[PDB]
Formats: C-alpha cells, sequence, structure tokens
C-alpha cells in the first residue's frame, strides 16, 4: 500500500497521521534535493533491430490506463516537491 | 397529463411486458412498398471504397507498526470464519417483476374470432355478437383468463371485462371449466406485477362468487394459486386478504387446511 | 392528562372522524400497520390496524409513557369490528389502594384469571361490528375487591378495525346515545 | 481408539481411601 | 427407535449396500453377520439398523428394490452383499428402460405391492419405528419412478414416521442420459409432498471433493459412494450412540424445516483430507467447522455463497467439549450474518455424539437448508423446458399411460418450489 | 512470538531447506517430525517455527514456491523433505524463465492466489505471530518476481507484523546469467518500500568466507546455504531461548532502522574457524567481536572501508558475562569509530541469549546497517545502465505486459536509495 492509504486505514489520531505523513514527505524532499546519478535513457541513433521485431515475438505479446496513472502520480509527486 | 403518466408507466414496464402490438392492425411488413419513380444509382469503385504501477518513491518501507491493519482482509474470503465475501449474496429477485410470455388471447384477438366488441361511453363496455349464456365456455373462458397478463390497450380491458361478463353470466357452465382455468391464472400470477395481481384477485373473487361449488373445485388446486398470495400479502394486502376470506368462505371445510398449508400467516374467517 | 378537564357524560379518547385522530396515541408498529381505511359495511373511514404479531404492534394512549390519563368515567365503550382474527386490548387503572391494576381482554384467551397486577379475560365477538362495553368499576370490584378511582392508560392491540373509543359515566342506551356516537 | 462415553470418562468410581497412610500417621 | 432403509435403482442399490457396509464396520459386524466389535456401545443400539436372528446373525433392516435383475446379483457379489436378507431382494423381469413412466405406472406398480408387503413386514417387527430411509437417484428410471411412488404410499400408510430420502440429483456436465430432466421433474413434486426431508447428492460436487479435497487421482463411484455413506451414517449418530447433546431424525427435521415445502437440504462432511496429509493436519473442532462451512467441502454442486441459510445442522462425532461446538457456530453466524436469515436467530442446530467414526478421532456432518437449493432446479427446469418445447422424448412416457398435463404440473411444482425458496431468500424482517 | 517462513525460487528453496535442517537439529526434531531433544528449553518455544499436529508431529511453518517443480521434487526427496506439510508445496508447470516480468505479472500472478491462501491459512492457524520471513535470490526469475509479489501482498494483508527477507544479490564475478541487472533492480526497488527489513547475501562473499575463515576444499551451494541458515538461527534464537539481554525482530528493526527507506543490512557470523586452525585460536568475546567487525568475515560482498555504520547489532548466544560482552562493543565503538556516525551515538545494539548454536559455547550473529551497502547497488546499477542504454534483453520483459516505465522507476528508486546511503558515507567528525 501507499503510505497515505496505509495511515487512512491505520488506527492513529489525525494529528499523529499527519505527523508521520509530514515526516515521510520531508524525508522524500531531502532525498529529492540530494544529488543522484542520472536516470539513463536509450541512445540516439539506436539500431533498428532493437525496436522492430519478429512474428514469434508478436505471438508472445500479452496498459494505456496504467501509464496514465503512473504519469499522474509522478506529476503530483513533483508538484508536491516543488510546493 | 394523465395520458402521459399512463404512457410513462407502460414505457417503464415495457422491458418486462410482452412485446407491444406493432399498431392497431398488426406487424408492419419488412422492406415494403416502392418508390414513385425513385432515383437510380451509379457509384464508381473509388467513391464506393471511400464510402498497477508501483511507485518505489513512496511506501511503507521500514514502518511495521502495531497500529496498521491490512487492506483486502475484508475482501479475501476463506481466511477465517468467512465462507463468502462480506458483500453477501445478491437479491433473490422474487419481489422483482418477471418476464411475461406472450398471450394466446393476443393471437386469438388479431384473428377475427372473439365474438365481443367495444362500445364507447363514460366507461367502455362490451357488445357481444352472440348472447353470453350460449358461448362455448370450455373454449372461450381459458382464453380470456390467459389474456389477463396483457396491460397495453385494448387487450387488457378486453380480457378483464370479458372475464367479468363470462363469470357474471353462464351459471352452471363455469364449474366444468375450473380445472383448465388454473394454468392461465398461474401464468398471470407469475407475472409478479401489481396490476396483473389486482386484476387476477378481482377475477378470482368474481369466479368464486359467481357459481356453486366453484370454491369446492378450486380447493384441490390451491397448490398452484396460493404461492403469489403468500408472497405478496406481506410486502395489495387488503385485496389478498379479501380474496382469502372469500376462498375460505366458499371452499368448504378443507379450505382452512389448504390455506394453512400454503400461507402460514393466515387466520379463520 | 384529563385531570383538570371536565369529565362528565362522555369523553372520547379515539374517534375516526378527526383530521389527525392519533394526537394522543403512540402507534407502536412492528411487522404491522395502522391506517385509516374506508369500511364497506358503514361506508365510512375507520382506524384499521394489522400485524402478524398482536403483541408487538399496537396503539397506546397516552403516547408519552410517563404521562397518563385521568378519566374518572367507569364505563368504556369501544365500537370495533371483528376481523375474525386474534384481538386484544389493555386498560390500566388506578385502584383506591394506589396500585396500577391492569385489565386485559383478548379473543385468544381460554379462561379468565387474576394475578397480583393483571386480570385477563376472554372475549366472544359477534360477526361484523361490535360495541364492547367494559364496566371498569364493577369488574375491578369483582376481580380485586377494590374500589375504582380512575383509568390511567388504554392500549388496544393490532389486528382489528376500530370506529370510536369513549368513556361514559353510566350505561347509556342506544336511543339515549348522541347521534355522533351512533353506528 | 477409545469408545468410552463422556459420562464414563468424567464419571468414575471415586475412592476417598487414603493412598498414603504416612501422612495420616 | 428403529429406522428401516430401502434402496431403489442401480445407484440406490450400490449406495445402500455400501452404506450397510459402513454401518456394519462401525458396529463391528462381520460381512458374514457375526459380531466382532470391541465395544459394548456397538451392540447397545444395534437394533436400530439390524435385526438379530436365531443364530445371532445381524440382518440389515433394508429393502433392495430395482426393476433390473442384474443389480441384485451385483449387490450380492459385493463384499457385504451376503449380509442382506434374500427375500428382501425384489426385482422385475424387465428393467425400467430408464423411463419414469415405466418405473412409476406400468412395471413399478405391478411389483410395488410386494415392495409394500416386505416393507410392512419389516416395519411391524419394530417395537417403535422411527421412520423410513430411502436412497435413490432422480435421473434414473426405476430409482426415481418407482421410488417416488414408494415414498408416496409410505407417506399414506405411516404419516407420523420420519421419511428421509437421499436423492442423487443429476446434472448436465456429468450427465450420462438424455432424460434426466424428465425423470427429475416427474419426481421432484412427489419428493416435495410425500417426504419429511429430502437431501440431495450431486456428482460434480462428490467428484470435486474427490479431486481437490481428497486429492486422489482416479475417483470412482465407490469413492463418491463412500463420501455420501459417511454422512449417511453420521446423520443417525445420536440415534445409535450416546452423546452430550443427543438428537434424532424428527428433532433434526423440526430444527431444519420452518415450512413444509422447505425440506431440501445440502450435504456436508468433515474432516476430509488426502492420505498424504492425514498426519500433518491438526485435527480440531474449529478446523472441522471451517471445512464444514467451506463451500467446496459441500458434496452438493451448488455454491452456498449464492443463497441464504434458513437453517443449518451440525452433528459432531467424537469426544469434545462445548466451547468450539457452540462458540464456533456463533462465530460463523455473526461473521457471515449477511449469509444467514435474520428472522431465524442462531440458524445453527448443534448436536454432539461421543462415538467418533471408525478411523477418525473427531468428525462432523452438515445439513444445510440454504436458499441456494433453488439453483438445483433452475438448470433442471431450463433443460426440461428445452426438451418439452418441441415435445421430444415424450412418446415413451405417453405410451405408458402418462398425460402431458402431469408434465405441465411438474413444471408448475418445480417453479413453485423455486419461488418459495426465492421469497425466503429475499424476505426481510 | 513466531515467524512463518517462505522460500522463493531454487536458491530460496535450497537456503530454506538448509535453514529448516539447522532449526530442526537445534530443536531436536528428526526428519519424521518427532522430538528427541534432551532439554526442556527446546520444547518451551518450539512453537515459533513448528506447529503440533494431532499425532504430535511438528510441521514447520514453511511455504515453498517455485514455478519449476523440479526443485519441489528435490526438496521433498531431500533428507528433511518429509518434514514439510504436503499442501505447502506450491508450484507451477512452466518455470519463470529467469524473467522478473514472467514471475511477477504473468505466471506469478496465477499462482500467488493459492500462495496467499496457504500463508493466510498458516498465519491464522497459529496464534499471534511476530512476522514473516522469506528467502530468495534477486538474480532469478521467480525468486525475485514472485518473492516481491509475495512481499507486496503480505504488506497488503499483514502490515502489523514484521517482515524479514534474505535476498541473495548476485555479483558479476559469480554471475551465472545475464539479466542480473534487470532482475536485481526490479526486485530491490520493490523491497525498498515493501520489505520491512532486507539483509543482503552475496555468493562472492560466501565463496571467500570458505577460504579466509574456513580454508575448505570443495565449497558448494549447500555449503554456502549453511552460513545463511546459521545467521537466521542466530537472528531468531532469542525468541526461542531465554537470555540475559533479550531481543526480537521488532527490537532489531527499531535499533537498526533510523529512517524507513534505510533498512538494507549487511550481515555476518562468528566464529568462522577452519578445521586446521580450530584448536589454534582461543575463542573468546574479544575474538568474536573482532571477527564480527572484520571486513572479510561478512557474507555480503561490499567493502565496509568505503562506508560508515548507520547502526550495528550483535546477537550473542551462549554463556558469557555481560560486562565483557558490552565492553567489547564499547571497545570497537572506540577503536574504529570511523566506521560509525556521530549524529547517531552509541550505534551498537546488543542481545544475550543463554542457548548457543549446537557446537558452540559462544557464538554471535552480526547485523549492520552501513552506508557501504550501496556498493552492490551501484555496481548493479552500472550494469543496468549498460544493458538498458542499448535496450538489450528488454523485449523479453516488454512482451510479458511490462513497460519501460517500470524499469525507469526502478532505476530512479535505486539511485535514490544509493544517494540516501551515500549521504553519511563522508567521515565527518
Ligand atoms: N454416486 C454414485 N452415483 C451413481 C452410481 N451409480 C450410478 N450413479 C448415478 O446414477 C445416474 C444413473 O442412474 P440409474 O442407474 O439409471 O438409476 P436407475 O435407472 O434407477 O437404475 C447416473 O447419472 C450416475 O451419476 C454410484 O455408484 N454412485
Ligand atoms: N547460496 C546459494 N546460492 C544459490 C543456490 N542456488 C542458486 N544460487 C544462486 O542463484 C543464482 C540463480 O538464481 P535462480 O536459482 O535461477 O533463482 P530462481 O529462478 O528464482 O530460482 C545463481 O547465480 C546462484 O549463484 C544455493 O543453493 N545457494
Ligand atoms: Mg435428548
Amino acid at each position: 500500500t501507499t503510505l497515505e492509504k496505509q495511515l487512512q486505514a491505520s488506527t492513529l489520531s489525525r494529528q499523529c497521521r499527519v505527523d508521520l505523513l509530514s515526516h515521510a514527505q520531508e524525508l522524500e524532499r531531502s532525498s529529492w534535493g540530494l544529488s543522484k546519478k542520472m536516470i539513463t535513457l536509450p541512445d540516439i541513433k539506436l539500431p533498428p533491430a532493437t525496436t522492430m521485431s519478429t512474428d514469434n515475438s508478436v505471438k508472445r505479446s500479452v496498459n494505456k490506463e496504467r501509464a496514465q496513472e503512473y504519469t499522474a502520480r509522478k506529476q503530483e509527486k513533483e508538484d508536491m516537491i516543488s510546493s | 397529463t394523465f395520458s402521459q403518466l399512463e404512457r410513462e408507466k407502460l414505457r417503464k414496464d415495457r422491458d418486462v411486458l410482452p412485446p407491444l402490438s406493432e399498431g392497431p392492425f398488426g406487424p408492419f411488413p419488412k422492406n415494403w412498398h416502392q418508390k414513385e419513380r425513385d432515383a437510380s444509382k451509379a457509384t464508381v469503385s473509388t467513391s464506393a471504397s471511400a464510402s498497477s504501477i508501483l511507485i518505489g518513491h513512496t511506501g511503507t518501507g521500514g514502518m511495521a507498526v502495531s497500529t496498521f491493519k491490512g487492506t483486502g482482509c475484508a475482501i479475501t474470503s476463506l481466511s477465517g470464519g468467512r465462507f463468502g465475501d462480506p458483500a453477501g449474496p445478491g437479491k433473490a429477485g422474487a419481489y422483482s417483476k418477471q418476464r411475461v410470455p406472450p398471450t394466446d388471447f393476443r393471437h386469438h384477438y388479431e384473428r377475427s374470432d372473439l365474438p365481443l366488441s367495444i362500445q364507447h361511453s363514460a366507461k367502455r363496455s362490451l357488445l357481444w355478437k352472440v348472447e353470453v349464456s350460449k358461448l362455448d365456455y370450455h373454449h372461450y373462458l381459458p382464453i380470456f383468463f390467459d389474456g389477463l397478463r396483457e396491460l397495453e390497450e385494448p387487450f387488457s380491458f378486453l380480457a378483464y371485462q370479458g372475464s367479468m361478463d363470462l363469470l357474471e353470466g353462464g351459471g352452471a357452465k363455469i364449474l366444468p371449466t375450473v380445472p383448465q382455468l388454473i394454468m392461465p391464472l398461474k401464468t398471470a400470477l407469475n407475472s409478479r406485477h401489481p396490476d396483473v395481481l389486482r386484476k387476477v384477485f378481482h377475477v378470482i373473487q368474481k369466479l368464486v362468487v359467481s357459481g356453486d361449488h366453484i370454491g369446492e373445485a378450486l380447493v384441490p388446486y390451491y397448490r398452484q394459486l396460493l404461492p403469489v398470495f403468500n408472497l405478496f400479502m406481506n410486502r395489495l394486502s387488503s385485496i389478498i386478504n379479501d380474496t382469502l376470506y372469500l376462498l375460505e368462505r366458499y371452499g368448504g371445510p378443507d379450505a382452512y387446511i389448504n390455506i394453512k398449508y400454503m400461507v402460514p400467516t393466515y387466520e379463520s374467517c | 392528562m384529563f385531570h383538570n378537564s371536565y369529565q362528565a357524560g362522555f369523553l372520547s379518547i379515539l374517534y375516526s372522524i378527526g383530521s389527525k385522530p392519533l394526537q394522543i396515541w403512540d402507534s407502536q408498529v412492528r411487522n404491522g400497520h395502522v391506517k385509516r381505511v374506508t369500511d364497506e359495511d358503514i361506508q365510512s373511514s375507520v382506524l384499521e390496524i394489522m400485524g402478524s404479531n398482536v403483541s408487538t404492534c399496537y396503539i397506546v394512549c397516552p403516547a408519552n409513557p410517563k404521562q397518563t390519563l385521568g378519566i374518572k368515567l367507569p364505563f368504556l365503550v369501544m365500537i370495533i369490528k371483528n376481523m375474525k382474527k386474534y384481538f386484544s386490548f389493555e386498560v390500566t387503572i388506578l385502584d383506591d389502594k394506589n396500585m396500577r391494576r391492569r385489565f386485559r381482554a383478548s379473543n385468544y384467551q381460554s379462561t379468565t384469571k387474576v394475578k397480583p397486577f393483571i386480570c385477563t379475560m376472554p372475549m366472544r365477538l359477534d360477526e361484523g361490528w361490535n360495541q364492547i362495553q367494559f364496566n371498569l368499576s364493577d369488574f375491578t370490584r369483582r376481580a380485586y375487591g377494590t374500589n375504582y378511582v380512575e383509568t390511567l392508560r388504554v392500549q388496544v392491540h393490532a389486528n382489528c378495525r376500530i370506529r370510536r373509543l369513549y368513556f361514559s359515566d353510566r350505561l347509556y342506551a342506544e336511543e339515549e346515545l348522541p347521534p355522533e356516537f351512533k353506528l | 481408539r477409545d469408545d468410552r462415553t463422556i459420562y464414563q470418562v468424567d464419571y468414575t468410581p471415586k475412592d476417598r481411601s487414603v493412598k498414603n497412610m504416612a501422612g495420616l500417621a | 427407535r428403529e429406522i428401516v432403509s430401502c434402496q431403489a435403482g442401480q445407484c440406490g442399490n450400490q449406495i445402500g449396500s455400501k452404506f450397510w457396509e459402513v454401518i456394519s464396520d462401525e458396529h463391528g459386524v462381520d460381512p458374514t453377520g457375526t459380531y466382532q466389535g470391541d465395544s459394548d456401545l456397538q451392540l447397545e443400539r444395534i437394533n436400530v439398523y439390524f435385526d438379530e436372528s436365531s443364530g445371532g446373525r445381524y440382518v440389515p433392516r433394508a429393502v433392495l428394490m430395482d426393476l433390473e435383475p442384474g443389480t441384485m446379483d451385483s449387490v450380492r457379489a459385493g463384499p457385504y452383499g451376503q449380509l442382506f436378507r434374500p427375500d428382501n431382494f425384489i426385482f422385475g423381469q424387465s428393467g425400467a428402460g430408464n423411463n419414469w413412466a415405466k418405473g412409476h405406472y406400468t412395471e413399478g406398480a405391478e411389483l410395488i405391492d410386494s415392495v409394500l408387503d416386505v416393507c410392512r413386514k419389516e416395519a411391524e417387527s419394530c417395537d417403535c419405528l422411527q421412520g423410513f430411509q430411502l436412497s435413490h437417484s432422480l435421473g434414473g428410471g426405476t430409482g426415481s419412478g418407482m421410488g417416488t411412488l414408494l415414498i408416496s404410499k409410505l407417506r399414506e400408510e405411516y404419516p407420523d414416521r420420519i421419511m428421509m430420502t437421499f436423492s442423487v440429483i443429476p446434472s448436465p456436465r456429468v450427465s450420462d442420459t438424455v432424460v434426466e430432466p424428465y425423470n427429475t421433474t416427474l419426481s421432484v413434486h412427489q419428493l416435495v409432498e410425500n417426504s419429511d426431508e429430502s437431501m440431495c447428492i450431486d456428482n460434480e460436487a462428490l467428484y470435486d471433493i474427490c479431486f481437490r479435497t481428497l486429492k486422489l487421482t482416479t475417483p470412482t463411484f465407490g469413492d463418491l459412494n463412500h463420501l455420501v455413506a459417511a454422512v449417511m451414517s453420521g446423520v443417525t449418530c445420536c440415534l445409535r450412540f450416546p452423546g452430550q447433546l443427543n438428537s434424532d431424525l424428527r428433532k433434526l427435521a423440526v430444527n431444519l424445516v420452518p415450512f413444509p415445502r422447505l425440506h431440501f437440504f445440502m450435504m456436508g462432511f468433515a474432516p476430509l483430507t488426502s492420505r498424504g496429509s492425514q498426519q500433518y493436519r491438526g485435527l480440531s473442532v474449529a478446523e472441522l467447522t471451517q471445512q464444514m462451512f467451506d463451500a467446496k467441502n459441500m458434496m452438493q454442486a451448488a455454491d452456498p455463497r449464492h443463497g441464504r441459510y434458513l437453517t443449518a445442522s451440525a452433528l459432531f462425532r467424537g469426544r469434545m467439549s462445548t466451547k468450539e461446538v457452540d462458540e464456533q457456530m456463533l462465530n460463523v453466524q455473526n461473521k457471515n450474518s449477511s449469509y444467514f436469515i435474520e428472522w431465524i436467530p442462531n440458524n445453527i442446530k448443534s448436536s454432539i455424539c461421543d462415538i467418533p467414526p471408525k478411523g477418525l478421532k473427531m468428525s462432523v456432518t452438515f445439513i444445510g437448508n440454504n436458499t441456494c437449493i433453488q439453483e438445483m432446479f433452475r438448470r433442471v427446469g431450463e433443460q426440461f423446458t428445452g426438451m418439452f418445447r418441441r415435445k421430444a422424448f415424450l412418446h415413451w412416457y405417453t405410451g405408458e399411460g402418462m398425460d402431458e398435463m402431469e408434465f405441465t404440473e411438474a413444471e408448475s411444482n418445480m417453479n413453485d418450489l423455486v419461488s418459495e425458496y426465492q421469497q425466503y431468500q429475499d424476505a426481510t424482517v
């Protein structure tokens, strides 16, 4: 579970819940402000064979809403970090 | 607009009622008639062709605390003591209206075979081309009883008032037809519809009071008609109680037992 | 409630003609219903109380249990319709030695019996409309050897049809009854 | 496999005779 | 309090014969009739099912009946088949042809006279008879067609005696005939009217228990039959042995039947585990309750989760205390209150018998009058109407003297039973 | 006070089997399930890992998982295979194929339902459990995928109880596959916010433990697994045996987790003596503490020179005085305080248990939260960037319903974890 839902389901007082939440958000803000190693991305001018595929691989192919939820959660995450 | 209210009630009940008549005369022919001179067609080939993400950036990492309860515990059955989900089984639907199959009185009415017509007045009445007491009751009365499941005009009124007239007149011709009047009443009562139920209750009171030994003949057939009475006398209660009173009064000595066996919440009249 | 009010001749506690007849009555309803219907026998609207369980659903006057009646009239006349079903009524009265004594009459009762607080009787009701007359003073003397002071509460159970409940000081005749008390 | 009833297992001929007469002495 | 048993048809014959096997095993009865039990309690109440002869042989109080003669020979060829009385073996020259009409009107009637003769002969020997038990399948011709007439005439002759029947309800995905809906529809209303309590057996559920609850590779009719015999013997545990809270057939019927129509029950048995996990499982009455109320453990193939419980009955066997035989029922009650009817508080009758089944330290049998029994007859009526719409396979029944009106009335009676269960499923306080 | 354990993958299953062998030896439980221990202390708290059956057999509280049934057959045919409950062996037909996506989304999901059914049954069967243990390898398909799915579901279901997982992080010098970066990253970014505490295992350190401390001839996977088993036994010894200074998993979690995301621990064991040098060294508390804090004694292959101890915990077993078991912790905290951080003073948690592992008069298990543990994460991340930069071997994972966004988020979380460890690696005074 996410932390917000976890404390929503837990048995803390409201002030204690917001206190734990604030502790976690401030830890995560400090983590964001901390220095990292850049998230590497696929190279430009990548081989075509890396992308285009075969019929066997399209047979073994088993998402848009999932990606939209991911992007929305991320966007609110950096919005909270900026705020 | 009372016409609008009646129309809206029939619109709401359409999904459960038998399919409506396609007009005052009958079903329309499919793809009928022809143009006066029409407009011919020439279309070229080109124009015819034209026509669960988990964010590792938030979560309960090292915060196992005694104040946390799980989510999904109240959804995961078979855990302990729960042989099913807490939502519970769905509604049985016994109180809900049941689909009404089409009536044979309908088809016999589109066929020019019924000897009755409509006369218009403050309340419309029935004009019979042949006098009532000389009808073939064994053939006609079950048809009218089966027609009680109709609600759309005019079939509902035709069946209702025809049943009332054929029970008011006829005397001793009604008793031999009792065994074959049970199936139409069964199908009408299974409609699970308040209007059909009220019409059937009025019909059963009229049938019981019309002749002699009618209640005696209905007594052995209490196996079929009483389930709906029991079902709806607690959720109409007054009319069901009146029908039960009349049935016990004109049913003889076995009426009490045969109503006790089917309606536990019943008392002597 | 009627301690300070005039109590002589007639005192109706229930009447099926008023706009809201249950002002002083608590419609304690459970698996039943209390409603005003139109009786075919008299072509008039009367109270109509149904219930699978006679004990659970009923109407009781006064509505407030702490509050109580103050009617001195020793006769209680009830115009009720026999519905061919189990029926009962309850009358709590105050005796001279200051006990609340509780007289009940039911149609499902077998034989009358007296117990230190209650006196239960069976009733036989003729078909159709009935005018039950209940002589509180005489029956209190008969079942308790104790004077009757005044009635505290009336509670007629469900499963019946009711026209009018009224207390009278003496056994009025049908001719002597006022036209509005007729049937 | 014990077929003794609960009446038998809980309801037994109970002897109050002294097991140890040393304490009595 | 002697129960007298009868087994009708091929399915009924095998089920009853091995049921007598199980009864003899738990009472210490040698297949040759002699007694070898090591406990006096086995012989204390052996007269309920067995009658002693001059030589001490214990003959079952059973009537074996079927139109086919080969099934009698097969049952006698059974390991305990020598136990039954030879004159009880009553059979016809020709079989029912898997026809309810042939089994009920023409061939069954000519032999039901002898059936009643032997039944009365065995009933009169009992000082105070408790009732009649029947075992049959409603998908067959002679087990259902003649069994229902037997139940009707036993109801006529002995109204107060308790009529228990075990009806093996047929079903589509294990169907092995084309007239299961015909026979079942022609038998259901007789079972409703003439039986005190009719409890149902479904082959999908027995087979499912064999596959997943018992985890045995190749279940047989013998295995399902053993499963049903377990609860068949367990239902009279309090009758045959003492216990903390005794009970009997009529007490169970009273506690399980609120209205005369509602007397169709599910089935239940616990513990049931594979041979490889026999010693790993910690046998306890709480686990017994959990498994018994588990939907899969029911040996009737209709999910109890889709309906509501009128009443339940838990006949526990084995030495146990009262804590988890009452508090466990209370716990399941107030934890699945959405699955239990409100206007019948504490839907669970609990009875305790001290003697456990042989090979088990503790056990329990379940009798459930859930509303999901209407799902028995939804599919049966759908199949019956599917066949009856085009009047197919009906000349066989009509050539034996049956009218189409009886089929229509059978439809009406099943529909009435289904609606009767539905109204109490959705009934509110 | 009890812990229920799960084994995921072939590595996890073998490690769990060795751990259960060690625990059974400590508690005096032979493979058939009986008890032959010669002390009451073995029975007083045997309920921590074993549940008593009807016959007295002690079934381990273990749940086995692998899509490959070959390891299931191997573990059940092993010397202690008969100990485990037959129904707890949960396996699939087709293996995970070294695919985190296949073991977490496609094939793991279809089996995780029954897995949670078994774990829920065991958890509710036992009374009041301290928590859940899991053993697996992050470089595999089902050990990482299904292991992380199990951890997520158990955090969904029982957040009240502690969670401890033994993850075998692969090393390039031991790497026997090519998808270590993908699998390890996709597992660690789960365990960061799912597992309550996750101590690390590296076969690279396990190999040279057998050399710099054991000097043994033929080290195998079974030889390696005994180290993990012994450290598990030392971790959970205090729950099973009394001690002067008692501790449990929640106590270790509180004392070793300063911030919620910093719960990855570096772990070791002592004594680790060779057969040749067994009699040469004189074992004492000083030697035990020196071996605890020796860099080469760690069973995870990250260099502790480059990091600073966030916290440390010494779990001593045996017969020792208290002042010289605290004075040696003081001694190290003074001698080499550069290993430690100033903002958290007195970084060492200590516990004393009176019962040592079989064959020891004194022993100790060391669990350290250090800023050096991110070395393995950095190396795995470098390999991950090398592989993912050219989209190598990503079609296998994308064809099982997973997207590139999962890998991106995993890399982001791994970088965040590495950075938050590297916060305090600077040797400030
Ligand atoms: N459980 C069980 N069911 C059986 C057995 N033998 C037959 N059946 C069922 O009985 C049905 C057929 O019954 P049938 O033999 O025709 O009954 P009969 O016509 O009265 O002899 C089939 O659907 C089978 O599933 C048995 O030994 N055990
Ligand atoms: N310590 C130890 N490591 C093992 C064992 N078996 C496999 N491994 C390691 O695990 C890695 C392969 O993981 P794998 O077994 O395929 O994981 P799975 O697919 O989830 O079963 C290899 O690099 C081995 O070093 C074992 O028994 N003990
Ligand atoms: Mg008794």
